[PDB]
This record gives structure tokens, sequence and C-alpha cells, in this order.
RNA sequence: ACGGAAGGGCACCACCAGGAGUGGAGCCUGCGGCUUAAUUUGACCAACACGGGGAAACUCACCAGGUCCAGACACAAUAAGGAUUGACAGAUUGAGAGCUCUUUCUUGAUUUUGUGGGUGGUGGUGCAUGGCCGUUCUUAGUUGGUGGAGUGAUUUGUCUGCUUAAUUGCGAUAACGAACGAGACCUUAACCUACUAAAUAGUGGUGCUAGCAUUUGCUGGUUAUCCACUUCUUAGAGGGACUAUCGGUUUCAAGCCGAUGGAAGUUUGAGGCAAUAACAGGUCUGUGAUGCCCUUAGACGUUCUGGGCCGCACGCGCGCUACACUGACGGAGCCAGCGAGUCUAACCUUGGCCGAGAGGUCUUGGUAAUCUUGUGAAACUCCGUCGUGCUGGGGAUAGAGCAUUGUAAUUAUUGCUCUUCAACGAGGAAUUCCUAGUAAGCGCAAGUCAUCAGCUUGCGUUGAUUACGUCCCUGCCCUUUGUACACACC
């Protein structure tokens, strides 16, 4: 459940699916087919 | 008809004097009453830095600057005119605010 | 756990390079000189005299 | 304030800046308006990716859900091109003739780093006219520096154009020094 | 370096939110329950 | 009618007007400028051309802006020129003229402010042209 | 390219003539040396108040201790009776830290250990680099087209000589015409009784004007008390200077010299930008810039506790106070400019209250040409005493007490009152910067700031002497010249 709210709040970054930028400090995510 | 303050405020002068002169014509071909222009002094943020970033070198200083120039006008207009007059007013870098 | 760092280089850090040195608290710029320097003509700051 | 705000807002146009030229990297970016070498991958998935980068930008900073030329882009192409492989100064000469042909008056290409392991040298491409420097390069010139990463050491490339002043369409339409008569 | 013995196949406090399972250690006076 | 005048960065701004020949320089009257030095030099751009040579002009002036003598000097500036003012536009032409003739005689930039401005100071050292010191070796 | 080769030229990073200093004392501070657990490291004209580094938690990268994983993604392990995590009762380390232990309890397919692999580094490598800066360069250079000379590489053009800040230009001339750099450009500081507009600025005519004087006149408050104005201030379009005129010097001219006018005649003063290139210049200790390696759960990652960078047989540099009558001490007069400042909140603080002071208290104004702020600053002027003395200059040196900043002033942050007035009685050989609003003296604001300047970056007040040049020294540029150098004198 502690990781389910973050995993619901969306809509593990290697696994794929997840391309992540820093861009300035703030840890850019964005999901992917 | 109520009466209304219009500040600009920039850093580019050409859009901020393309700005506070059309506000009179504006003004005008509706023929209203207004206070002048008034430009309250550009202010420089003059900062200066050490131009390397170690400590090599002769100590030599380079300053930048960001000048802000900021002009305020007073009117008189209905609450369609003002509208319209803050609706016409979109142009991008220089920031208006109207106030009542 | 965390001892409080409410104040000071701990507190305060840059943006870009999160350097505790060179940090500019002028004008609300809260970044570093170096950043400040390569980055700076993107932010209004422009050489003129 | 307003000193305070304006300041702010000029540090937001380089966190847009920032952020645009490292995501948008793969769709050709050139600047934040956003401006992209071809503007249909700005659409994309009919509007996909704007959409996924509005949601983002408003997640970062707080903000409502409704309220060829190029010197950088040419920059970034050529990156491109030596990361995914092709010979150096083959690349530098194109780019530059490119340049020139495509109507700007002057490019100059310096490439400095680790080519092959040496004292680490710069390797030069400059074509057509070029002025630096003074006021009239702020006027008229887009300059660019880049870091190229590959597998072994990082290449420093600065990228300069003279944008023809005849071609200008804003501003003085001729040199600061050029003196013309008729008769 | 706690290594949690592995706790082989096998009362009841304040904050009845409990669901009936937190039945404590009796080592002494032990009215403090293990949630807290 | 009205002049202003400066000398470094004081500047003095000073009404002439028809009256009875009262000139004063902050609310104290002419006598009590007190630089202690200087208050003859206020007294030159009103004893050159004539002891008193004026009971029909009133002077008023108001300064700020630089130092004590950078003021005085402000001051008796542009009271001359409120004067040379007041005669070229009500007295006369001509006297406007052999009274510019003596301020120019006795020139002290009386009537033209000086342009001697403080220069910007540089990196690397105190003052403008001065620079830190080095020994290194 | 280099030379322990020569010749020209330029430069207060040189001198002449001078001004103010530094070196002689104390102290703030950086560097070297010494020991400590560490006194962190980089840097040796172009290092030494530099690393915007003014180090009590953090800064910190160091020393001694204490945790933790924030070891991505796979693999297999009772782990689908359970893998792990936490936990009060207690000894335990400063830690109320389940670090550990006596000891049994919560939830439960995230974890732990292996097995790779990694992620970070203020870890090394700036003799691997990018970027950036410094220096060469407070200089000046560089290059092609046509033509000429050469078999050729190349050369001339790019020069004897004058003139410029200048390869700036004149002139001479197998060159002509040009290009980048310099100039030009822009920023600012000067002016503009000219245009535009101003209770976010200022000035005058009216009632709100109390004082004095009483034929009415001087200072005068009235910040929503009306009118107009923009001369003072502000900032937009623009104007002015282009060395203008006149004499002389000027190779023939570029230019220069005097006077006049001018707002300003040294590029009008000062800067920003600044080429073809090179440095084994500095930075991996700014960067989530980075090749390689190291480390990786007794960590070189993070974090906490204490110190440390400050330390003292000594040496060096940049600095403030300084050594006194052109002075010190008191009142007394009251004159600036760059600016900075809180709407997610404690920033600049006005005016009252308390306190001798520091400082606290009631608020109040300011998100700013409005309020601090008119920065009611110092230097300085005036008036008195001090009498020419190591004294009454100096507050170095320590103690006692008084508060705020700070969770923390001990290893004095700082300020305040009292107490000793110490060296310094003008500084050797030497040696730094500098040519008019510049030197120097004086203070102000800003960066570092939760608090502290003697640092720096800008600003302004008072405002000189000398000369208007030269190569004597120093530095660099050019030219010539030698070369067995070409990775180019490492
Ligand atoms: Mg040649
Ligand atoms: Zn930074
Ligand atoms: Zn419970």
């Amino acid at each position: 459940e502690d990781r389910n709210k973050i995993h619901q709040y969306l809509f593990l970054t290697s696994k794929g699916y997840v391309k992540t930028q820093f861009s300035w400090q703030y840890y850019y995510y964005t999901l992917t087919e | 008809i109520i009466k209304i303050r219009i500040t600009l405020t920039s850093t580019k002068v050409k859009q901020l004097e393309n700005v506070s002169s059309n506000i009179v014509k504006n003004a005008e071909q509706h023929n209203l009453v207004k206070k002048g222009p008034v430009r309250l002094p550009t202010k420089v943020l003059k900062i200066s830095t050490r131009k390397t970033p170690n400590g090599e070198g002769s100590k030599t200083w380079e300053t930048y600057e960001m000048r802000i120039h900021k002009r305020y006008i007073d009117l008189e207009a209905p609450v369609q005119i003002v509208k319209r007059i803050t609706q016409i007013t979109i142009e991008p870098g220089v920031d208006v605010e109207v106030v009542v | 756990f965390s001892h409080p760092r409410r104040y000071g280089k701990g507190s305060r850090q840059c943006r870009v390079c999160s350097s505790h040195t060179g940090l500019i608290r002028k004008y609300g710029l809260n970044i570093c000189r170096q950043c400040f320097r390569e980055k700076a003509n993107d932010i209004g700051f422009n050489k003129f005299r | 304030s307003k000193k305070r705000k304006l300041v702010a807002d000029g540090v937001f146009y380089a966190e847009l800046n920032e952020f645009f030229t490292r995501e948008l990297a793969e769709e050709g970016y050139s600047g934040v308006e956003i401006r992209a070498t071809r503007t249909q991958d700005v659409l994309g998935e009919n509007g996909r990716r704007i959409n996924e980068l509005t949601l983002l930008v408003q997640k970062r900073f707080k903000y409502a859900p409704g309220t060829g030329l190029s010197a950088v882009a040419q920059a970034e192409s050529m990156k491109f091109k030596l990361l995914n492989g092709l010979a150096i100064r083959r690349a530098a000469y194109g780019v530059v003739r490119y340049v020139m042909e495509s109507g700007a008056k002057g490019c100059e290409v310096v490439v400095s780093g680790k080519l092959r392991a040496a004292r680490a040298k710069a390797m030069k491409f400059a074509d057509g006219f070029l002025i630096h420097s003074g006021q009239p390069v702020n006027d008229f010139i887009d300059t660019a520096t880049r870091h190229v990463l590959m597998r072994q050491g990082v290449l420093g490339i600065k990228v300069k154009i003279m944008r023809d002043p005849a071609k200008s369409r804003t501003g003085p339409k001729a040199l600061p020094d050029a003196v013309t008569i008729i008769e | 370096k706690h290594k949690k013995v592995k706790l082989a196949v096998l009362r009841e406090c304040s904050n009845p939110t409990c669901g009936a399972g937190v039945f404590l250690a009796n080592h002494k006076d032990r009215l403090y329950c293990g949630k807290c | 009618v009205q002049t202003f005048g400066k000398k470094k960065s004081a500047t003095a701004v000073a009404h002439v007007k028809a009256g009875k020949g009262l000139i004063k320089v902050n609310g104290s009257p002419i006598t009590l400028v007190e630089p202690e030095i200087l208050r003859f030099k206020v007294y030159e751009p009103l004893l050159l051309v004539g002891l008193d040579k004026f009971s029909n002009i009133d002077i008023r002036v108001r300064v700020t802006g630089g130092g004590h003598v950078s003021q005085v000097y402000a001051i008796r500036q542009a009271i001359a020129k409120g004067l040379v003012a007041y005669h070229q536009k009500y007295v006369d032409e001509q006297s406007k003229n052999e009274l510019k003739k003596a301020f120019t005689s006795y020139d002290r930039t009386l009537l033209i402010a000086d342009s001697r401005r403080p220069e910007p100071k540089k990196f690397g050292g105190k003052g403008a042209r001065s620079r830190f010191q080095k020994s290194y070796r």
C-alpha cells in the first residue's frame, strides 16, 4: 500500500515503461507504452 | 463608468512603449479623460560576480544588468471599455495590471 | 534521525548544482554564481557595461 | 513585488528552456516559444506528447490545468550525427556548408576534445563572413555551445552563425558600417 | 543486527482500531502496547 | 523667472521675481549661508556687477543633492543665472549682455554648470584609476 | 619556433617630476614553516582579504566515534506456517537508537543474504578532457582576390619615414582594391528656459497659515486641500561634438599646438564586446560535464556528536588603527549618491514605551520614486578645554558585569559601561599604485548574513603636487639576424 499509493497517483524506473529525467533537480517522470 | 489605474512593467522597451502608446490612442478614439502616461524611473538590477569558477588569474569582476522599466496611467471608462482595454493588451513580455 | 537545518548552507543550495558555495540569494535567484554566469542571459541579465 | 516577480519569470523561462531542451531533444528542439526543427511530432499522435508535457509542467510549476538556420538546432542535430555515428570532420564540413547554402552570411564550427587520445585538439570549420565581436554580434549572431557525450570523453562544440543582415525583417537592415549612396 | 527469530506457529490494549490480533508480550506491568 | 544650477551633484533652484531686494539661500539670509570661508563666494554673484545694484528683485533659492561647498557653488551659480534670466526677459537684453560680460570676465563656472563628474570605479582596486597593490615579487 | 643576438616602438602591470603609501608596532586576514588526531585542499609577474572560502549544527572534502540504504532492474531463499521492518519493560553507546543484548509482539509477497551489477563521491587524474576564466593582450594583429617577384616552398601587398590608442592614417611605393580584429557598435556620465506626461516627483495662485511684523511682507504645516505648469526630478521619441572657427606647425598630408565659441575638444570622461592562435596557466574541490580506476554496507555515499581549519621558536604579502595642536575631546551647524527590502511572512523598520548603553516592548509604513529614506553619514565648519608631554593620539593587552544573533558564543561571533594606556616619538636597503573629479582623506549601500568586516563590488562628500614626455630600468610587440630546432630549447 505504501507503494500502491504512488502506483495509483501515477494513474521501479528500470523495469521499463518509465522515462526519468533530472532537468534542474526535480526528477521528471513520464509513463510510456 | 469607473476609474482605473493601468500599470505596465517590462524589460523590453520596444513592446513596453508599443503598449503604453497604443493605450493613449485607444482612449482617444473613444474620447476618454485620462492623466498622461507616467514613467517611474527605470531600475537597474546590476549584480557583480567573479568570472572564473576558481581562484586563479587577475581579480576581474563582471556585472550583469537587468533593466526594469514600468509606467502607469489613470483612466475613466465603463466596465465594457475596461475589459476591452485589458483584453487587447496580451502582448507577450510586458506585465499589465489593472486596478479599480 | 535528522537534526534541524532551517538556516545556513544546509538550508540553502543552488537549484541547479545543489552547491552550497557561490549561492546568489539576491533578487530571489537562489542560484549559484557559476550557474548564474553560464545561464544568465536566459534569465534576462544582459551584459551592457 | 515587481523585480522579484520578473526575476522569477526569467528563472522560470530558464527552467522551461532547460527542461524542454533535455526532454524534447529527440524531436529536434530549438527553443521555448515551443519550437522544434519539425512541427509535426510536436503534435505527435494527435497531441499525446504535448498533453503529457503540459501535465508535467503543471505538476512542477503548480499551474492550473486551464489557466534550419538556428544555431542551437544545427548544433543538436550535429550532436546527434556524431552520437549515432559519422566522421567528425565530415560532419562539421557538412554542417558549415549546409548553413552556408541556407542563406546565412557566415558560419563557424569549433570541435574540441579527444577525437583520438592525445593532448585534445581544436578542429575548426569557418566559411563566409563573420564579425566577432562587438554589439553587432548580439545584433546578428546565433551561438550555441554543446557537450557531446560519447563512450570515450566529452567533446565541446561551438557553432556560430552570422545571419544575413539584409534579410533581417526587424531592426537594422544593414551593417552598422555599411555606407551606400546613389548617383 | 536484529535477527527476528522465525517465530514459528503459535491480550489487548487501548486504541480498539486494532483487529484483535495484537496479543501483547507479558513481561511485567505491560500496559504499553506494541503498536506505539 | 526660474533657474537651476549645479556644480558636482547639488542642484539649486532659484525663483527671481519683482520684489524688494530679498535674496535667500535656504530660508536664512545671504549673510548666514555659513561655510565660514565661502560667505564671499556666495557674495560674488552679487558683489561683482554692483554693490547692491538691485533693490527691485527677490531671489529665493533651494538647494539639495551634494555637499557644503558643492551646494554653495550651486546656489551662487543659480542666483547669478536667475539674475541673467530676469534681465533677459524683463529688464533689458543689453543689460543682460553687460552683466554676462562681467560674469564671464570673472568666470567661476558661474553661468555654465561644471561638467566634472565622478568617474565610475573599476574592479581590482579602490578608486576608479588607482589599482590595489601587488608585491608578488 | 627559439637564442645567456642586435635595432626600433609602446606602457605609471616602466621611468622621469611628484602625491599617497607598504616594508619599522599592534591587530583582522591569506600563504610558508612547526607540532598536534587533523591544524583540509588548490594556487607560487599571471599564487599569498584569491578559490566571490567573513570555517560554532550545515559549510567540511579532515581526525576520533555512531547510524542507515537512498545497493536501480534481473536471479533463487521455508519467502505464500511469514521473507523482512519496527517495538515499549529494562543494561548499552550523548543519543527516548531495538547499535546490540535479556525478550516476545504489530503488519505481511515491498524486503535480507548470496549472485552479478551498480549509484554516489569535496576520491585521484585540469600530463586524458569539455565548458569557463586568467595570461600572451592596461596589446595589437591576422587573411584571402587580381597583379608583380620566385622552378618551388613562399614572398610583395602587411613599408623606409612621419602620425595615431591602434596594420589609425598620411605618405613612400609592384602594387591595386579589400575582409575579420581596432575603430565602427552599444551601455553609462555630462546638456536640452526645445517635444511628449506626470498626489508613485517637483514648483507656483487661492480658504485649512499658528509665529513675527501688523499695509501685508519671511519661514512656514495642511499628503484625497482646488487650479495650472514641467524650469528643478523622472524617461520615450530626438538634437548637439564632427575636434567647429581662426592663426602656426606641419615631408605634401595624416595629425598636432594656442586662442575663441562650446555643455563637453585626452577616442567628450569611463566601460561592455573584443580577432588568426598559443599556454601542458587554474578549476575533475560548482555542475545530474565527463573517459579510466578506487570505493561500495567496518564506505572514500548520506547523516549525527566533539574539535579542527584560529592554532606559535619564526618568515612573507594585501590591509585598518595608527605615531598627534593642519591634533584629540565635547557640544554645535545637517550635505549626498548606487541601491536593498515580507503575500505563504517575518525583511528594511518609521513613531511612541523602557533601559546609560547594548537590547527588548505597543504598533505603524512599505510587495516599493509612496515607507526605512530627505539614509538628519562621516569627513568637514563653528565655538570652548586640553599645551605641547608616550599625555587627554593608540585601545594594543586582560578582568568584571550588561544582551541580542544563534537548539549551541568555551576555543573572547558581536555590541555595550568601567578598569592599564603597551609598541608606534615619521620608518634601512628597498618597494606598490597613480596624470583631474583621477591621487589621497571620509563615509554610505550591496555579496557573502540566523550574527559578526578591517574583504570585495558599486556609490557619493572634500579635492591637490608634479609632467603633458622618455626609453634609464622593468615588461611585451615588431623588425633584422644565427640555427645542425619542426615533438619546434622541456
Ligand atoms: Mg607577409
Ligand atoms: Zn549553481
Ligand atoms: Zn494497537
